[PDB]
């Protein structure tokens, strides 16, 4: 189908310059308006920018006008946005978006590419894990944790048996404290596996090159 | 500018019910050609949005016919008719036109399910944050209706060390239902200056760890 | 002066009417392609602009749409066939039946045709005419109703489809059929407007050229070069202007057409953005709605040429209408049997029907049985000849009647009784026949037999002898190959091989020799028994045999008698006999050189002009490439505005482009064919009157040259690179965008532009003039028409229109056939090319469709491929037919090089020779022979001698042309010997100068001949190059008596003449010419025939405008009549070459000779 998908976000210095990119596959690239636009992290989407199908027009709303730059590479089928003097308020997530026949203005988007601009110092995680005293079972479903905390940027992926399991996750969303994120995640397995198919608990950095899958057990 | 406001924040609607969200424009939304563009997007936990509904009266191809919008002027409304836990998250009436186009602020939609006491569980810290000078216990109020509870730790059964950081969560599309997590957090030192902790919610549902370790 | 146009349609029978109905129906659906094809092609727009978004079934939808294209083709192919080719019959069917009516009642018409109407003008009144009638109800009332349907079938789409632009479109659509209609009629016969300027001026190249030899003779080159280039400068002027409107106009329909493109756009994108259109619903009704507007445009110069046709049928239809009161076309006059010939003249007077004020004939009554012969003696020019033309009722009396054997002629038939008498005018004429048939001509059944029996009759018999091809030599023009001798006698031989009855002579024995003429009268004599006889001659040897002897007063029969009535009567006729007992050539722009700067500002022009459509191209599937992508309504607003402006502008620049193409490259051609002109007639002025002889170099000839020319070479310079250069940046351009934005499809249709190339130039000559019309075989049935139009009435006698009439219609046969058959073949590669047209839009897009289905490109790819190969095509045939032909032109370039590069062997210009401080005026001839350089076998002179010496009066005397014509070329140096010695007072003509010999002597010709100018003019002309005063003229002007009618005349030295000497007769300018080389000072006097026209009373003023002034000159006078060289001094009368005697008077009197007799016409 279209499938769109964006790359090139990270923890920038104010006053600073990044490039985001978004290459899209399954469609004819070189036909469709595109759009990029971006939500707050009090998750309320704002318009970012406008590019017509060939390059030509362009249009950027009235508080991001000078900075933001868009364009296009219909060769490779890719988007650019590259912003320069970035502010403390641009601190959001990315998407891309096409644009629908029949005038409808942002059909299919892509996933985010958290773009964090701040003052402060990429760090690795500190990933530990959980699990009951003893493992002591109880019932047909067994609980077992994990905790990741102290990390700066946010995107941070967390996994489980490098996808087999989804059945009792409950993942929860880090709250900012001193410019160090905690995210914490559960899971839910039956009695029947726990003691015979041991669990990992893998978490990846992208920001610090992190990957550490810790085994949990009793 | 041109903004948009959407009345309704907080939708409690229940299965087989319907909704009405107002979006109530400022100016008057007219092109020059004559058309006027209003578009609805939805926006499912962790997912980016979806076209709903593009000008005024339409359907993206793919959605259900419950899904109805009338209107005119500065003034647009959306309905749904029988809601099914396939449908719920965040409704935003974006607008194209006058040259700066704006979303809106968003409705929540939290169906009404019936109430239930959270299957509480604490978690007792790994070695490998006590070895290196941090306590990682934590939670985990699961499975629980109305949107809001809150977590209690009792420290060895008469220190209620409310000194965690909450992590709210959002209603579980499956079962419309909801959690949260409480990870306490204190330096090893007084940590180990007890050996137990009873964890509850808030009638308390408990749960405890009472080891060091095994 | 019209006619209706009912009866205008008049000569065509039933397959006619169905020539016209079914061509004019062929012509009605072929005019509905268009705006069908535009209903079709915004169709297929809306395909392939929704197809690839959702490449399904889209091939499929694209193979029924080449079907309806493929099937619109086929309709156009034989729609077009049908309406050219039958339109083309119907009217090549009945012009031909109008040209043998019209020449059938133009031969049976009674005598008067020729005073009252001009025949010239007759030649243009009915070849010219009637080609503008065949141009008239031609081809064209054809091309009429196929534009009137494609107006119609245009605004009904316009209105089906949506309204709400066609009334934009039609709110500005009179300017839009306004600038097509002037277009349209700058378009269309845009050739034949070359002679307006030229006009005024052909004039005086014309009269120059008329008298070489008399510009060269006294000088007066100059004055006359100098009036030329004026004229030029003018014809120059108008020239520029019309080049200027011509461009100014095809610039004015470019803006036009792309501005109107700009608010159809600015306005449909309003629309189609609204929702309510589509873009195949705005490009259908735009493009139809306009093929409409500019459609009715077209349809401007049919009524135009329709209203010519009738207003030239008019006066065609009346001459056809004209019934003459005597005609033999009737066939009701008695035919008399019983022929015995009694002449009965009782009170018959007569005045000219060409000038009812003088009745030269006041009443006359005579007598004549069978075999009774009358001789009739006067003078020449007292109504003898028109006498015997009134005999045979070739006219009819006043006042009277004329009657023969009892009865009158008025009332029986004239075939019969014009046939039965014979009648040898003054000067019988030939034509050119074979002397069979010359014989012949009297009536059919004249057998080979009766040609020998008449040879030998009137002693014609030698020269079959003598010349081979006994039977069948072609007779030259007029009788010219032959001698008077063979003329005469093949004439007696002629009118009596007719069997006579009343055989009527005039003047018999002009030019007969001594045996010749007995002969001829004896031949005569030996028929004059069984037939009556009427004689007229001057030789008193031809009257002596006649019965009665009559004479001529006021045309007036009054003395009557035989032999001893007026000998005893001792009157005039007494008196009489009393007193007798390559390679081509290349460097054409080295002419050209000195304008460059035109040239250069002319090819960027050319360039920019050229370059603009595949601009047009580019800019037009962009602008529908903003539909077919995907946009927003704002982006697609913002980029169709600005497309909008690109065509405004891209109009704009077409304009002023084109204006300055035009400006530039007319105002080089005009600059160089006026230069050309004037050098081509000045380089004319120097060659002798040995190369001005030719009749193969002859002044129409060199007419046609200098305007053929100057086209020409104009074109040939100019034209050819305004057009190489448009079609390669045209082509070039377009091809090399196409090649990089899809190969695939342009290697295709790059296999098919040849013949949209082809296709562009054949309906371009379709569409103005380019009929073919070939006249050169029409110039052979025609030249038969101006044989009998030359002598119309004295051919009737002869009753032989029938053996023209015929000689009229087995002739028009050959361009008949051959122009049918052509009216099949045009009617068809139109056609076909027309269809290939259609037909490509089935091709290129059908393989489109397969493309677009493969993303091996886009849509507006296809478009842009598309549009710029086949309206480039178009583009460029358009552009090659609006421009003269090549080798025709560069051949035209290199005969005017051959003679601009010309040296005379004598220059007129070069100062060369001898310029001596003195002179006495003698003159001698030696054994000198004189030959001309075409005439080689005719010799004139045979190397005579004389001797003429200062203030000596020669006298010489000669009938007509026995070498007296000689002579005066030999002395003012336009002929140059082989053979002899001529010393000028011992200092050779030979030698001596050749312009300083002119300003030194001056003569006086013939005739005189004059200018448009003044008549001071043409006096003071006698003298040039040099301080003239008027009172000089005065002083001649009065000398001669020739003031007198000066000061009378309004503007007296200031009056602009008339033409040649229209405004006065011959008595008047006799005097002004001798007068004219009278104020010239001459230390040479020379007359030659100065009493020719001109009073008895006047010839003594004009003769002592010489004795007073003979002095210090050698006077040569030469006169006919013996009255002013009596007082000659010394008498040099010449006989055929050989000096037949020089000396005292009295040498000539005591010794009698054929002087004895010169002397004997008339003294008292
Ligand atoms: O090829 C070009 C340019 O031609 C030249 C360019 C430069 C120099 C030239 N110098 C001498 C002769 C031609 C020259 C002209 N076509 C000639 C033929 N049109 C045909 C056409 C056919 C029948 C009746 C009216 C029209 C006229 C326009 C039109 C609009 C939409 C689709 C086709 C056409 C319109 F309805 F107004 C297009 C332009
Ligand atoms: O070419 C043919 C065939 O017509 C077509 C048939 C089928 C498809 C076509 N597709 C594109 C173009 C023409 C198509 C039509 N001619 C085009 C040429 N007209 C001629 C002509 C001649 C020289 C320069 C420009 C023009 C053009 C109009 C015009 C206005 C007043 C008087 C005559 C004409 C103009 F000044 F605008 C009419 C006939
Ligand atoms: C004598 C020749 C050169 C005349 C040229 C006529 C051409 C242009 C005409 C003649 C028959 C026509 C074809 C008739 C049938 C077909 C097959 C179909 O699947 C697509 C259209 C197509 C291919 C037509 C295209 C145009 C066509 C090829
Ligand atoms: C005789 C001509 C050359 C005079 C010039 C008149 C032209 C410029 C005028 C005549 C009628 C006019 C149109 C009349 C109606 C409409 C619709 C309206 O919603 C916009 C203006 C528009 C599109 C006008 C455009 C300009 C127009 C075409
Ligand atoms: C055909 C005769 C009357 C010529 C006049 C008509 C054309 C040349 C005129 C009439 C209306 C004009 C348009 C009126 C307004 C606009 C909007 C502007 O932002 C772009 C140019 C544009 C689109 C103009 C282009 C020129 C235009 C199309
Ligand atoms: C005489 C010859 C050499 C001239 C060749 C002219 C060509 C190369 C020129 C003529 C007008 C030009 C166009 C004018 C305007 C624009 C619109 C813009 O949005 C794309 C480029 C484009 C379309 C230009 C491309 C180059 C162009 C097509
Ligand atoms: C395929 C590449 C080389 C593109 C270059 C095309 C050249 C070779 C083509 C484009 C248009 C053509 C010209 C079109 C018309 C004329 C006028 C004619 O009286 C002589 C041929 C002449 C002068 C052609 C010569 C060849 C030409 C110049
Ligand atoms: C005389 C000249 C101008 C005509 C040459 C013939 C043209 C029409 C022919 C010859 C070569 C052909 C191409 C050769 C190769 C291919 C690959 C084939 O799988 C699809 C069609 C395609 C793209 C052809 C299109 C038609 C083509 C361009
Ligand atoms: C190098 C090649 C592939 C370029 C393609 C050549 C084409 C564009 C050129 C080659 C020669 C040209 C033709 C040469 C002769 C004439 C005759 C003239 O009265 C009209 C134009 C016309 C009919 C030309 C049309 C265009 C033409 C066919
Ligand atoms: C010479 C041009 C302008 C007119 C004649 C074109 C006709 C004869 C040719 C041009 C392109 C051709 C097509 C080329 C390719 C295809 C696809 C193939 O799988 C079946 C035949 C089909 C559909 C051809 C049908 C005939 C066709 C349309």
């Amino acid at each position: 189908e279209v499938i769109l998908v964006e790359s090139g976000g990270g923890l920038v210095k104010p006053g600073g310059s990044l490039k985001l990119s978004c290459a899209a596959s399954g469609f004819t690239f070189s036909s469709y308006t595109m759009s990029w636009v971006r939500q707050t992290p009090e998750k309320r989407l704002e318009w970012v920018a406008t590019i017509s199908s060939g390059g030509g027009n362009t249009y950027y709303p009235d508080s991001v006008k000078g900075r933001f730059t868009i364009s296009r590479d219909n060769a490779k089928n890719n988007l650019y946005l590259q912003m320069s003097s970035l502010r403390s308020e641009d601190t959001a997530l990315y998407y891309c978006a096409r644009y629908y026949r029949y005038e409808a203005w942002f059909a299919s988007w892509g996933q985010g590419t958290l773009v964090t601009v701040s003052a402060a110092k990429t760090t690795a995680p500190s990933v530990y894990p959980l699990a009951p005293v003893c493992g002591d079972t109880t019932g047909s479903s067994v609980t077992l944790g994990c905790l990741v905390k102290g990390y700066f940027p946010e995107p941070v992926t967390l996994t489980w048996n490098s996808g087999s399991l989804s059945s009792g996750v409950h993942t929860f969303p880090a709250v900012l404290q001193s410019d160090l994120y905690t995210l914490s995640s559960s899971v839910t397995v039956t009695s029947s596996t726990w003691p015979s198919q041991s669990i990992t608990c893998n978490v990846a950095h992208p920001a610090s090159s992190t990957k550490v899958d810790k085994k949990i057990e009793p | 500018d041109v903004l948009m406001t959407q009345t309704p924040v907080s939708l409690s609607v229940s299965l087989g019910d319907q909704a009405s969200i107002s979006c109530r424009s400022s100016q008057s939304i007219v092109h020059s050609t004559g058309n006027t563009y209003l578009e609805w997007y939805l926006q499912k936990p962790g997912q980016s949005p979806k076209l709903l509904i593009y000008k005024i009266s339409n359907r993206f191809s793919g959605v259900p016919d419950r899904f109805s919008g009338s209107g005119s002027g500065t003034d647009f409304t959306l309905k749904i008719s029988r809601v099914e836990a396939e449908d719920l998250g965040v409704y935003y009436c974006f607008q194209a036109s006058h040259a700066p186009r704006t979303f809106g602020g968003g409705t929540k939609l939290e169906i009404k399910r019936a109430d239930a006491a959270p299957t509480v569980s604490i978690f007792p810290p790994s070695s490998e944050q006590l070895t290196s000078g941090g306590a990682s216990v934590v939670c985990f109020l699961n499975n629980f209706y109305p949107k809001d509870i809150n977590v209690k730790w009792k420290i060895d059964g008469s220190e209620r060390q409310n000194g965690v950081l909450n992590s709210w969560t959002d209603q579980d599309s499956k079962d419309s239902t909801y959690s949260m997590s409480s990870t306490l957090t204190l330096t090893k030192d007084e940590y180990e200056r007890h050996n137990s902790y009873t964890c509850e919610a808030t009638s308390p549902i408990v749960k405890s760890f009472n080891r060091n370790e095994c | 002066p019209t006619v209706s146009v009912f009866s205008m349609f008049r000569y065509s029978n039933w397959l006619d009417k169905l020539y016209m109905v079914v061509g004019t129906l062929a012509a009605i659906i072929h005019g509905a392609g268009l705006p069908l094809m535009m209903l079709v092609f915004g169709e297929m727009t809306d395909i392939f602009a929704n197809a690839g978004n959702l490449f399904m079934n889209l091939e499929e939808d694209m193979t029924r749409y080449a079907y309806y294209y493929s099937g619109i083709g086929a309709g156009v192919l034989v729609a077009a066939y049908i309406q050219v080719s039958f339109w083309c019959l119907a009217a090549g069917r009945q012009i031909h039946k109008i040209r043998k009516q019209f020449f059938h009642a133009i031969m049976r018409q009674e005598i008067g045709w020729f005073d009252v109407h001009d025949v010239g003008e007759l030649n243009t009144r009915l070849t010219d005419d009637v080609s503008k009638i065949n141009e008239g109800i031609g081809d064209k009332i054809g091309m009429f109703f196929q534009s009137m349907a494609t107006f119609f079938t245009g605004f009904i789409v316009g209105f089906t489809r949506g309204w709400k632009l066609t009334l934009v479109i039609l709110a500005i659509s009179p300017v839009l059929g306004l600038s097509a209609a002037v277009w349209a009629k700058i378009l269309s016969s845009f050739t034949d407007k070359e002679l307006l300027a030229y006009a005024k001026a052909g004039a005086v190249a014309e009269e120059v050229l008329a008298a070489i030899r008399t510009v060269i003779a006294f000088g007066g080159q100059k004055k006359e070069l100098e009036r030329y280039n004026k004229n030029l400068e003018e014809a120059k002027r108008i020239g520029i202007k019309k080049a200027i409107t011509a461009n100014i106009s095809i610039g004015a329909a470019f803006l036009l057409i792309y501005a109107s493109y700009a608010l159809a756009f600015w306005y449909g994108t309003t629309l189609v953005l609204s929702g309510e259109y589509s873009i195949g619903q705005v490009l259908t009704v735009f493009f139809s709605v306009l093929i409409g507007a500019f459609s009715v445009g077209q349809a401007s110069p049919s009524i135009e040429a329709f209203a010519n046709a009738r207003g030239a049928a008019y006066e065609i239809f009346k001459i056809i209408d004209n019934k003459p009161s005597i005609d033999s076309y009737s066939k009701s006059g008695h035919k008399p049997d019983n022929i015995k010939g009694n002449l009965e003249f009782r009170n018959v007077h007569f005045s000219y029907p060409s000038r009812k004020e003088v009745k030269i004939l006041k009443g006359l009554n005579l007598k004549v049985q069978s075999g009774q012969t009358v001789a009739l003696v006067g003078n020449s020019g007292c109504g003898k000849s028109t006498t015997v033309q009134l005999m045979q009722r070739l006219y009819d009396p006043t006042e009277g009647m004329v009657s023969v054997d009892g009865q009158d002629i008025r009332t029986i038939n004239v075939r019969f009784l014009r046939e039965i008498i014979g009648v040898v005018s003054q000067e019988p004429v030939l034509f050119a026949t074979t002397i069979a048939e010359n014989i012949r001509y009297g009536r059919e059944n004249v057998t080979m037999d009766e040609i020998e029996k008449a040879v030998k009759e009137a002693n014609a018999y030698d020269f079959i002898m003598k010349l081979p091809h006994k039977f069948d030599t072609l007779v030259g023009e007029r009788g010219a190959q032959l001698s008077g001798g063979q003329k005469q006698r093949i004439a007696i031989a002629r009118a009596l091989v007719r069997n006579p009855k009343i055989l009527l002579l005039d003047e018999a024995t002009s030019a007969l020799d001594t045996e010749s003429e007995a002969v001829v009268q004896v031949a005569l004599d030996k028929a004059r028994k069984g037939r009556t006889t009427i004689v007229i001659a001057h030789r008193l040897s031809t009257v002596r045999n006649a019965d009665v002897i009559a004479g001529f007063d006021d045309g007036v029969i009054v003395e009557k008698g035989n032999h001893d009535e007026l000998m005893k009567e001792k009157g005039i006729y007494f008196k009489l006999v009393t007193m007798q007992t390559p390679v081509s050539f290349w460097r054409i722009m080295k002419l050209n050189l000195t304008e460059w700067p035109y040239f250069v500002v002319g090819v960027f022009c050319a360039i920019i002009n050229g370059g603009l459509q595949p601009a047009f191209a580019i800019i037009f599937s962009k602008i529908i490439g903003v539909f077919t992508r995907i946009d927003d309504p704002e982006t697609k607003r913002q980029n169709s505005n600005l497309f909008s402006l690109l065509f405004l502008a891209l109009g704009i620049i077409s304009f002023i482009t084109f204006f300055l193409q035009g400006f530039t490259f007319g105002k080089a051609g005009e600059i160089l064919t006026k230069r050309l002109r004037y050098m081509v007639f000045r380089s004319m002025l120097r060659q002798d009157v040995s190369w001005f002889d030719d009749p193969k170099n002859t002044t129409g000839a060199l007419t046609t040259r200098l305007a053929n020319d100057a086209a020409q070479v104009k074109g040939a310079i100019g034209s050819r690179l305004a057009v190489i250069t448009q079609n390669i940046a045209n082509l070039g351009t377009g091809i090399i965008i196409s090649f990089i934005y899809g190969w695939q499809l342009t290697l295709l249709l790059l296999a098919i532009v040849p013949i949209i190339a082809i296709a562009g130039v054949v309906e371009m000559k379709m569409l103005s003039g380019q009929a073919l019309k070939d006249k050169k075989e029409l110039e052979g049935a025609g030249k038969i028409a101006t044989e009998a139009i030359e002598n119309f009435r004295t051919v009737v006698s002869l009753t032989q229109e029938q053996k023209f009439e015929h000689m009229y219609a087995q002739s028009l046969q050959v361009p008949y056939r051959n122009s049918l058959r052509k009216a099949h073949i045009f009617g068809i590669t139109f056609s076909f090319t027309q269809a290939m047209m259609y037909f490509s839009y089935a091709g290129c897009f059908r393989f489109g469709a397969y493309l677009v289905a493969h993303k091996l490109m886009s849509f507006e790819d296809v478009l842009l491929v598309f549009s710029a190969v086949v309206f480039g095509a178009m583009a460029v045939g358009q552009v090659s037919s609006f421009a003269p032909d090549y080798a025709k032109a560069k051949i035209s370039a290199a005969h005017i090089i051959m003679i601009i590069e010309k040296t005379p062997l004598i220059d007129s210009y070069s100062t060369e020779g001898l310029m001596p401080n003195t002179l006495e005026g003698n003159v001698t001839f030696g054994e000198v022979v004189f030959n001309y350089p075409t005439r080689p076998d005719i010799p004139v002179l045979q190397g005579l001698s004389l001797e003429v010496k200062k203030g000596q009066t020669l006298a010489l005397v000669g009938s007509s042309g026995c070498g007296k014509s000689t002579v005066v070329q030999l002395l003012e140096r336009f002929y140059d010997p082989l053979a002899g010695k001529v010393l000028l007072d011992g200092k050779e003509i030979k030698r001596l100068n050749v312009q300083w010999l002119r300003a030194h002597l001056g003569i006086v010709s013939q005739e005189p001949i004059l200018f448009d100018c003044s008549i001071a003019e043409n006096i003071a002309y006698g003298d040039n190059s040099r301080v003239v005063s008027q009172e000089e003229i005065v002083r001649a002007a009065k000398e001669a008596n020739i003031h007198a009618f000066i000061e009378s005349l309004p503007n007296k030295y200031s009056t602009k003449v008339g033409d040649k000497g229209t405004q006065l007769s011959g008595g008047q300018k006799q005097r002004i010419a001798i007068a004219r080389a009278l104020v010239r000072q001459p230390h040479i006097l020379l007359l030659d025939e100065a009493t020719s026209a001109l009073d008895t009373e006047s010839e003594k003023v004009v003769q002592e405008a010489l004795d007073k002034a003979r002095e210090g000159r050698t006077c040569i006078v030469i006169a006919h009549r013996l009255s002013t060289i009596q007082n000659a001094d010394l008498i040099v009368v010449f006989q055929n070459g050989r000096v037949k005697e020089h000396g005292t008077h009295q040498q000539l009197l005591a010794q009698k000779g054929i002087y004895f007799s010169m002397v004997s016409v008339q003294a008292g």
